[PDB]
């Protein structure tokens, strides 16, 4: 879950 | 240490230049965004393991994103404006059901920052206090949560005194307006789970995140 | 001006020497004719309008209430001390379905008082600085309640620092457990209206009178 | 309303 975030979180 | 209210001052400047509802939670989504690249210029807040940087975030993204738009409502009537650009006046608001928390923004939250002029560098303090909430269930390392907390009202009590000597209790003023925060943040979370619930009030994807589980 | 610590611990040692559920209504009556004795001890409260003092306690009695209770369980291994000498295990309150805010009290009030050693008179300040809630709605002279609770967080700055020299941030790291608190206030008033609702659980009379409208 | 709470205060 929470997909978006990690991604934005990540970069 | 190593917590220069410079540093925090810099993460807000960065960060920011017909249904009311509608039109706010179209907000709170554009925002969410931007409230990711906000933390990341916190000190310290990307070194923190991924997990509990999603806890954090997860866990404040509502107080946070209402001490923004409040801030930023300073210089506003009776309303708030949108990061949008769209100004939500108050009987708009109140036509719309959702006078009642609408009205405790403008007198606990927007008028007492006009009344006490909080700046920027204030605001980004409280916020970063909110994003360091050790309190927030499943963090891997608590105690180093609270430890950087600490750091930010250090750098913040030092700021204050030396930029306002004349005002002795500017800093517990600033505090305590978090407990005011913590209880509309929590009001507004309800009024978004009953729009979702209901499904009227469109909902965009970050947004929508934020109202998962847990 | 004229807000003395010594007051305000007075007030504390003043007011102080089966089902789970049942026995924290229960406990939560009593207390409540004693809350109100404690603040007629806190310097200037019954000189407010009784209007007013209705609305601050009506206001902040559940708050109040539980900062008392959990200071007073920080000996305790895994529960609290009820003021009628009844202990609430955490296995206790977790087979009875109120296990999630119990651990709440537990570990973010409890737990953390007890971590940094709160004393009575920190207690009695933080109840005082809680009593003088200036956004309680109806208030009559709002600004009036707003100047005693600055009156109290300075004298209560001027303990700490002189009392904990060797701990700068022990103000902070005090008023910034009123967020919790607040945040905890609000989840037992929802159980308590719940309880009610169901009918199930027995609730006397003041308790009942505080979960009246407003 | 309030009829305790007015009470107590009161004496
Ligand atoms: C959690 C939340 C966030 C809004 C964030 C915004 C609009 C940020 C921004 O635009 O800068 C939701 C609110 C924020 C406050 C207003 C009054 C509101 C009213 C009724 C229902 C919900 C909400
Ligand atoms: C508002 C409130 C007050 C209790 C006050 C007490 C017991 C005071 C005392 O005995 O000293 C109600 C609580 C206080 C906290 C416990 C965990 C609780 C659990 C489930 C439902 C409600 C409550």
């Amino acid at each position: 879950k929470h997909k978006i975030l990690h991604r934005l979180l990540q970069d | 240490e190593d917590m220069p209210v410079e540093r925090i001052l810099e993460a807000e400047l960065a960060v920011e230049p017909n249904d009311p509802v509608t039109n706010i939670c179209q907000a709170a989504d554009k925002q969410l965004f931007t409230l990711v690249e906000w933390a990341k210029r916190i000190p310290h807040f990307s070194e923190l393991p991924l997990d509990d940087q999603v806890i954090l975030l997860r866990a404040g993204w509502n107080e946070l994103l209402i001490a923004s738009f409040s801030h930023r409502s300073i210089a506003v009537k009776d309303g708030i404006l949108l990061a949008t650009g769209l100004h939500v006046h108050r009987n708009s608001a109140h036509s719309a059901g959702v006078g009642a928390i609408f009205d405790r923004v403008l007198t606990e939250l927007v008028s007492k920052m006009r009344d006490m002029q909080m700046d920027k560098t204030e605001l980004g303090c409280l916020r970063a206090i909110v994003l360091f909430n050790p309190d927030s269930k499943g963090l891997s390392n608590p105690a180093e949560v609270e430890a950087l907390r600490e750091k930010v009202y250090a750098s913040l009590e030092a700021y204050c005194k030396h930029k306002y000597p004349e005002q002795p209790g500017r800093f517990a003023k600033l505090l305590l307006r978090l407990p005011a925060l913590r209880s509309i943040g929590l009001k507004c979370l309800e009024h978004l789970f009953f729009f979702k619930l209901i499904g009227d009030t469109p909902i965009d994807t970050f947004l929508m995140e934020m109202l998962e589980a847990p």
